[PDB]
DNA sequence: ATCGGATGTATATATCTGACACGTGCCTGGAGACTAGGGAGTAATCCCCTTGGCGGTTAAAACGCGGGGGACAGCGCGTACGTGCGTTTAAGCGGTGCTAGAGCTGTCTACGACCAATTGAGCGGCCTCGGCACCGGGATTCTCGAT
DNA sequence: ATCGAGAATCCCGGTGCCGAGGCCGCTCAATTGGTCGTAGACAGCTCTAGCACCGCTTAAACGCACGTACGCGCTGTCCCCCGCGTTTTAACCGCCAAGGGGATTACTCCCTAGTCTCCAGGCACGTGTCAGATATATACATCCGAT
């Protein structure tokens, strides 16, 4: 109803003014389910890194947050291997005002790097904080063979 | 929503669901306790120490102060009309009470 | 001074703003998007994060969250985008 | 050595490995050639579980065995 | 050492932190806080139970709570708890 | 063992009691009353104050005895636990 | 020739200050040597915490202070200002703590 | 010739005769309306059991009452032997009803 | 069918009499407004509780059980109607 | 005792025992209940219920009556002070009110 | 057809033992058993509550004596627990 | 200081009627026997918090005096309220009709209790620094006797 | 109406201290997984009484006239709390020391929930008769005007 006039607006100015870095657009003719692509920020261990995510908007918007998963697999602390993200903004206090592309940038935020308070995985986490080598070559022999 | 994570983030809440249920079942308050019973007791009493909690600091504002303290609390409570109808009969220690002179006894 | 169109303009839901309330963080947003709000959000105003849970309670007994003076201009300034609604 | 494994998806996948193989080593390679991390996986051979620090021939299995994958998924 | 002592310190903390980022509170405002907490507790849950009783039943459903929040309460604070729990509740279901 | 303290509740805290309350002009014959109605409470209160220390085989007396005598009276307490 | 305040205007400033603190008014160790008298009248040899004297004497201080507020009303509702035995007769009759 | 009594007199007979009577004082079917009017704006169309109007009834019989109980009391602390609305005021607000 | 201002029902010699129960001899003239206005405030607060109970039970009318344990939670125990 | 009557008459009680035993039970009380509290709730029910039973009675024979009703109920509480003080707080359906009327009402000389 | 229990003829044989002649009407009756239902209420919580107050998990004889103790006046407290007492004692033997 | 109406209340006697005391069938809940397991009683131990004591010092309580403001008694009034009577109004009692809705029975499916393993949220202990308490100085504002 | 001097209160700045917000280690209970007995959600039937209507009383309500007593305002008297100053007393802080018992752990044993079977205590139902509510006719308590 009147959510699809809030989509149209938002996917406007996404046109309008394309955020560096980030791409999204509609996976599909129906208008609540979106595909995007990000690659990984240039001071981080997942250069040349493509990966592909895929959104499903609510019934009402945006007063209740919009699920996303990846249909891509990542290697980081705070995403599980099926795609569930844990993100204080995406759930805990998701707010109307917010823009689905400053959700985006959050997400480029914690590919960048991760949160210690709420691990997703504690053994990873457990790995990250230990020291930093024993992530570095996992995710160096991580990025390149699944990203192409 | 989604499982597999902790019951007190799930309903967006900060108070403990899991204990407010364990609280519940071995209260004997009845023999079987429901799914949705916790949770909703827990946004209730999130509701109400956060609605305190902002009248307190306001006075705590209002007093020049960074810290509350019993006389912020009390004045929170006896200053607004639900609250004070709700905690009509206790106390709080050390609160003192809220300023008031008839108009009969001012000087002429 | 002037109401204008670009800053009139709900923040929330881009439209006509329809029997506005000014929140105590001078924050202006129509009614129906305060509340759905209220029963489909987290209670707090989305743009500067501040608890306004008191400041409804103590209004809606009275029913004074009708902003009447803004709600006059809106009237007198766009009675065609009123109209529609 | 050939071992059958299924998981809860209705997969079931055959491990070329080798007794001597511990059990970190086999869950090396099961994420290698299956992608399932190795934390999240829990191993069930006769109704027990395995433990990472014991080697595999340590639960006397023998060759066309029936193990059981369990996944712990966290968050969401 | 000595036995655990359970309370609702760290919680009306982190709610205190929630609405007011930059207050303190002392450790005699946490203690009327915790009996506060404490008292509401008992009487929502003892006015369930004899109500959930009242009916020839025994289970406390999120209704005997309701019901509960809607007679304890004064007029606003009741419709105020009362939305908020429907609130986590449903955001708790799906 | 201890006889007359009730005259250990003096003139001057009576009167600061009063000055709390609102009250400007105090007579003269008032104290004996106040000091009466107070030994009636504290006797109430403490009556079943000893009956909690008391049924839970102790000796000594808790503030949680007395915070829950004063719950049973409808004069609920903040403060010392509950 | 000194400066003698008229009388009057030194109990609403007794009033402002009161009304104003938080602090305990009654003295620690009378009320403490009473509690004991009251309480070895009830049972003997028995020993008490500090936090149990403090709620008590809590206790019995807002009780006063009621009593005394529901007495000042009483004795305005009596077209006077002064308050005396009567006013609080009736209200401990009125409230129901005597009848 | 007519022969009529002193004012204040058939009115203590008349508290006699009612403070030894037991009946219900007000009349059944105002009562009922009324009860039936106030109910009618938290919910529509209820139905209401007899026994519930007939215990309402005589919940407000005792609390009137009472009420008039203590407004007479302050009535007489006032030196007046008539009561007034600043009476029943006064009493509510010492019971605590109102606060 | 609504009803209108039947607070009027309540008559000026029905309060008259149950101040003659409650032992007043005299009676001023403007203690019936606000006998009136006390009555409705004291129904109005009975009758929310009662409504509640009976809304909660998935029923259509009122019991004496619901007034019963209405008053009895309101501070002012009732008997001869069976609790 | 004999162990081989009832329970009530092995108490030398007339209230019941086993009711009391049940309703304690199944009263979501505690999830335990000892074997001699029935006995001591019904002791105490009965002996309370005969005070305000003689009250009421003697009460309804002073007034040339031999039946007892809510009105002798109400005298019977309401004269006595434990009584009255146990029961503040109740309503008596039909009890009326004791009479009094205060000094300073009645007529002069 | 449905049962109602109710404490009618208890109160009954009580009156009986009380007052040999006198008769009881029905509306006196149904007061009786609210009064014995209302203290039985009262008597159970009280004890429950102090049962919950001490860690325990059980009812025995001597919280129903303390809560009897706590809700009765002096005299009537001190025949209520004499009067158990004995029933006790007699029912034990 | 009583006397004579004059009213209302109290007392003696017939009567007939609806409710209270009681007989009766029966069935559901109370009673009796056995067992196992966890809650509660009992003994030994630790150290925490209670109690008792003494010296200083000083803020508070006790006592006394002058007097001004309020408690209280008495007078006068005029108006609102009590008392009685003719008149209009609707509550009360009876009888009938009907159906909305309370109450119970029969199915069975989904919600909730139970047990193990496990590991992370939450509690006990340490700690350091900043917010609040305290003192000294000045500026500001009620207060009252005399105009 | 006011001016000004004595007094109480608020602002501001500097110094010091102790408790509270954060960190670390660790023990226990919340979570996840599955299984299984049963509670109530729902459909259908019954059949009770709550609502609506009508008609006939006569009991209660109502408006009006008249008298009167007391609520209220005013004046006067006196006496008793109050404000202040001086003296006596014990509260309060700090310190030390002895020990009573509150809290804990380990062990054992016996009280009771649970299960199954058997039977009678009390409940729904029907019935007899008398306690008392009502009506009628005397006898005395009590009030009011006037001696
Ligand atoms: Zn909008
Ligand atoms: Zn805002």
């Amino acid at each position: 109803h009147m959510a699809l006039k809030r989509i149209n607006k938002e996917l406007s100015d996404l046109a309008r003014d394309p955020p560096a870095q980030i791409s999204a657009g509609p996976v599909g003719d129906d208008m609540f389910h979106w595909q995007a692509t990000i690659m990984g920020p240039n001071d981080s261990p997942y250069q040349g890194g493509v990966f592909f995510l895929t959104i499903h908007f609510p019934t009402d918007y945006p007063f209740k947050p919009p699920k996303v998963a990846f249909t891509t697999r990542i290697y980081h602390p705070n995403i599980n291997s099926n795609g569930s993200i844990c993100l204080d903004i995406l759930r805990s206090q998701w707010s109307p005002a917010l823009t689905i592309s400053k959700v985006l940038l959050s997400i480029a935020s914690l590919l960048d790097d991760p949160n210690p308070d709420d691990p997703k995985v504690p053994e990873i986490a457990r790995i990250y904080k230990t020291d930093r080598d024993k992530y570095n070559r996992i995710s160096r022999e991580w990025t390149q063979k699944y990203a192409m | 929503s989604a499982k597999a994570c902790t019951r007190s983030s799930r309903a967006g809440l900060q108070f403990p669901v899991g204990r407010v249920h364990r609280l519940l079942r071995k209260g004997n308050y009845s023999e079987r306790v429901g799914a949705g019973a916790p949770v909703y007791l827990a946004a209730v009493l999130e509701y109400l120490t956060a609605e305190i909690l902002e009248l307190a600091g306001n006075a705590a504002r209002d007093n020049k102060k960074t810290r509350i303290i019993p006389r912020h609390l009390q004045l929170a409570i006896r200053n607004d009309e639900e609250l004070n109808k709700l905690l009509g009969r206790v106390t709080i220690a050390q609160g003192g009470v809220l300023p008031n002179i008839q108009a009969v006894l001012l000087p002429k | 001074a002037i109401p204008s169109l670009s800053e009139c303009q709900c923040g929330i839901c881009m439209e006509i703003l329809v029997e506005p309330v000014t929140l105590p963080c001078n924050h202006t947003l129509c009614k129906p998007c305060f509340q759905s709000t209220v029963e489909k959000a987290s209670l707090c105003c989305p743009f500067c994060r501040r608890r306004v849970s008191s400041w409804t309670r103590y209004h809606t007994r009275r029913n004074s969250l009708v902003n009447v003076e803004l709600w006059t201009i809106i009237q007198k300034h766009y009675p065609r985008e009123c109209k529609l609604r | 050595m050939q071992i059958f494994v299924k998981t809860l998806t209705g997969k079931t996948i055959t491990l070329e490995v080798e007794p001597s193989d511990t059990i970190e080593n086999v869950k090396a390679k099961i994420q290698d050639k299956e992608g399932i991390p190795p934390d999240q996986q829990r191993l069930i051979f006769a109704g027990k579980q395995l433990e990472d620090g014991r080697t595999l021939s340590d639960y006397n299995i023998q060759k066309e065995s029936t193990l059981h994958l369990v996944l712990r998924l966290r968050g969401g | 050492k000595r036995s655990r002592k359970e309370s609702y310190s760290i919680y009306v903390y982190k709610v205190l932190k929630q609405v007011h980022p930059d207050t303190g509170i002392s450790s005699k405002a946490m203690g009327i806080m915790n009996s506060f907490v404490n008292d509401i507790f008992e009487r929502i849950a003892g006015e369930a139970s004899r109500l959930a009783h009242y009916n020839k039943r025994s289970t406390i459903t999120s209704r005997e709570i309701q019901t509960a929040v809607r007679l304890l309460l004064p007029g606003e604070l009741a419709k105020h708890a009362v939305s908020e729990g429907t609130k986590a509740v449903t955001k708790y279901t799906s | 063992v201890l006889r007359d303290n009730i005259q250990g509740i003096t003139k001057p805290a009576i009167r600061r009691l009063a000055r709390r309350g609102g009250v400007k002009r105090i007579s003269g014959l008032i104290y004996e009353e106040t000091r009466g109605v107070l030994k009636v409470f504290l006797e109430n209160v403490i009556r079943d104050a000893v009956t909690y220390t008391e049924h839970a085989k102790r000796k000594t007396v808790t503030a949680m005895d007395v915070v829950y005598a004063l719950k049973r009276q409808g004069r609920t307490l903040y403060g010392f636990g509950g | 020739k000194p400066h003698r305040y008229r009388p009057g205007t030194v109990a609403l400033r007794e009033i402002r200050r009161y009304q104003k603190s938080t602090e305990l008014l009654i003295r620690k160790l009378p009320f403490q040597r009473l509690v004991r008298e009251i309480a070895q009248d009830f049972k003997t040899d028995l020993r008490f915490q500090s936090s149990a004297v403090m709620a008590l004497q809590e206790a019995c201080e807002a009780y006063l202070v009621g009593l005394f507020e529901d007495t000042n009303l009483c004795a305005i509702h009596a077209k006077r200002v002064t308050i005396m035995p009567k006013d609080i007769q009736l209200a401990r009759r009125i409230r129901g703590e005597r009848a």
